[PDB]
């Protein structure tokens, strides 16, 4: 699973608004809003993929 | 492609008495001639059940109504239907019922049973439907308007082919179908029982226990659900896709489960024949 | 001595008149002790004393 220049086919979720319950999956890519700063789907200050 | 139906008479929901229904076999264990105490999520006895309709009463002051609202799922759902014509045919379970989150689609469409989990783009007013032909006496399914698109699908299952009895009927309701839906630790548990009836107005009073059927390994969050009803269309029903339809006659009931302790009575053959709701009074 | 699909114990196996539902593999007595099993190859119900 390793590659010389890095293997970028593997992903993990870093941002979520709550914790998962047992055996749940979530494959949503809805952009995460941080800092009570409204975000309309755009990466930027306080808005993360 | 889907359409918003526009001819419904604006009428209130009805409410009824759940009596003693909603019991199911809590485990896959054979027991007999014994009383057993258990704890699970059950429909409380004599609970408040919301009553929805599919019906067409003709006349200027018509009451045509085709109820397919989105209801909360809460901690699990007691669902029951009474019908004569195979109108109530599947459901949708999920959190947004939209393209942004995976959701569960269970549809009993003519000739198969389809279960899919996908990021579906659902119709605001989804339905199935059967057209009655003019040149013969057959009824056929032609309308499948549940979602406009789907992607990122998992857990896809389709049952073996069969023929469906799509013919409309008159008379009292003939088939009572009861289901219990629970969403626990990654699984969607479905319990079921079918009982023959000859009743017209409301849920029959009586007692039965549902069998486990299946336990689906679907890791999704369910907070809302919608019931899918079929429409009847015919050569005698003029109008475009938003008005050229008639509700058939069927009804359904929705209750909610709560943690309860029950005393269940198993008869000599291991059938649950009675029960006591320890929190009723 | 016996092992029925992983459930072990001892006792006397006899033919039974109990009829298990299609999804029930084991039965239980009044004190939750297995007192009947469905044999895994020939689907007979046996009592265990
Ligand atoms: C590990 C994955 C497991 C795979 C899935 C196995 C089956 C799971 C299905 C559960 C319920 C299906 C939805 C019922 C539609 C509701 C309205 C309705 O119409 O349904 C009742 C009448 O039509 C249904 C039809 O029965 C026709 C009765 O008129 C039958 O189709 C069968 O599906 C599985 C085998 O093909 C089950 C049974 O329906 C549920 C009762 O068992
Ligand atoms: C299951 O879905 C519900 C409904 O969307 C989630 O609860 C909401 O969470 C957001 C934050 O992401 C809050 O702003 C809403 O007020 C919550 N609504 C309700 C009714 O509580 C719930 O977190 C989801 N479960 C999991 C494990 O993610
Ligand atoms: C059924 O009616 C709903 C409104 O109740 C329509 O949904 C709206 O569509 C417009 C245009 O795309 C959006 O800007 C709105 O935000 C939508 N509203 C909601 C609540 O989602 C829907 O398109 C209609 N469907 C059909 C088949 O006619
Ligand atoms: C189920 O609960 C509803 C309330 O959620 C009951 O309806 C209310 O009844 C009172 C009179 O006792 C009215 O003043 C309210 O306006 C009604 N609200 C509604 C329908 O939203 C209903 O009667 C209960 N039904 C059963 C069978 O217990
Ligand atoms: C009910 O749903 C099933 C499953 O989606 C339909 O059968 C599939 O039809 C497509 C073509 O549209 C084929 O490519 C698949 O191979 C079929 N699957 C199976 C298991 O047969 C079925 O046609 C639908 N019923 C009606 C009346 O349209
Ligand atoms: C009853 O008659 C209708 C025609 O009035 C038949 O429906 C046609 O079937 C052919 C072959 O599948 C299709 O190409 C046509 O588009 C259908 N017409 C319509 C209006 O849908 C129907 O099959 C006949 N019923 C039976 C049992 O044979
Ligand atoms: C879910 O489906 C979408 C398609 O609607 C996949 O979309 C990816 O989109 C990015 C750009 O944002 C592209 O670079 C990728 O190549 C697309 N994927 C593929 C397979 O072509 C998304 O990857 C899917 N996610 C999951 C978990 O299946
Ligand atoms: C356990 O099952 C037996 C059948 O295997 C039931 O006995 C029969 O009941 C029917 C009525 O439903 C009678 O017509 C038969 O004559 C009975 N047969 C015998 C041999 O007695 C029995 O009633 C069931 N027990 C319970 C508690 O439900
Ligand atoms: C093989 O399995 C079948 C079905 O359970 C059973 O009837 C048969 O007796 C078994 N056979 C052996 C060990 O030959």
């Amino acid at each position: 699973d390793s590659k010389v220049g890095g293997n970028y086919n593997y992903l993990y979720r870093l941002f979520r608004k709550s914790n998962l319950k047992p055996f749940e999956r979530d494959i949503s890519t809805e952009i995460y809003q941080a800092g009570s700063t409204p975000c309309n789907g755009v990466e930027g200050f306080n808005c993360y993929f | 492609q889907c359409v918003n139906l526009t001819t419904r008479t604006q009428l209130p929901p009805a409410y009824t008495n759940s009596f003693t229904r909603g019991v199911y076999y809590p485990d896959k264990v054979f027991r007999s001639s014994v009383l057993h105490s258990t704890q699970d999520l059950f429909l409380p006895f004599f609970s408040n059940v919301t009553w929805f309709h599919a019906i067409h009463v003709s006349g200027t002051n018509g009451t045509k109504r085709f109820d397919n609202p989105v209801l909360p799922f809460n901690d699990g759902v007691y669902f029951a239907s009474t019908e004569k014509s195979n109108i109530i045919r599947g459901w949708i379970f999920g959190t947004t019922l939209d393209s942004k989150t995976q959701s569960l689609l269970i549809v009993n469409n003519a000739t198969n049973v389809v279960i899919k989990v996908c990021e579906f783009q659902f119709c605001n007013d989804p339905f199935l439907g059967v057209y009655y032909h003019k040149n013969n006496k057959s009824w056929m399914e032609s309308e499948f308007r549940v979602y406009s698109s789907a992607n990122n699908c998992t857990f896809e299952y389709v049952s073996q082919p069969f023929l469906m009895d799509l013919e409309g009927k008159q008379g009292n309701f003939k088939n009572l179908r009861e289901f219990v839906f629970k969403n626990i630790d990654g699984y969607f548990k479905i319990y079921s029982k079918h009982t023959p009836i000859n009743l017209v107005r409301d849920l029959p009073q009586g007692f039965s226990a549902l069998e486990p059927l299946v336990d689906l390994p679907i890791g999704i969050n369910i907070t809302r659900f919608q019931t899918l009803l079929a429409l009847h269309r015919s050569y005698l029903t003029p109008g475009d896709s938003s008005s050229g339809w008639t509700a058939g006659a069927a009804a359904y009931y929705v209750g909610y489960l709560q943690p309860r302790t029950f005393l269940l009575k198993y008869n000599e053959n291991g059938t649950i024949t009675d029960a006591v709701d320890c929190a009723l009074d | 001595n016996f092992n029925f699909n992983g459930l072990t114990g001892t006792g006397v196996l006899t033919e039974s008149n109990k009829k298990f539902l299609p999804f029930q593999q084991f039965g239980r007595d009044i004190a939750d002790t297995t007192d009947a099993v469905r044999d895994p190859q020939t689907l007979e119900i046996l009592d265990i004393t």
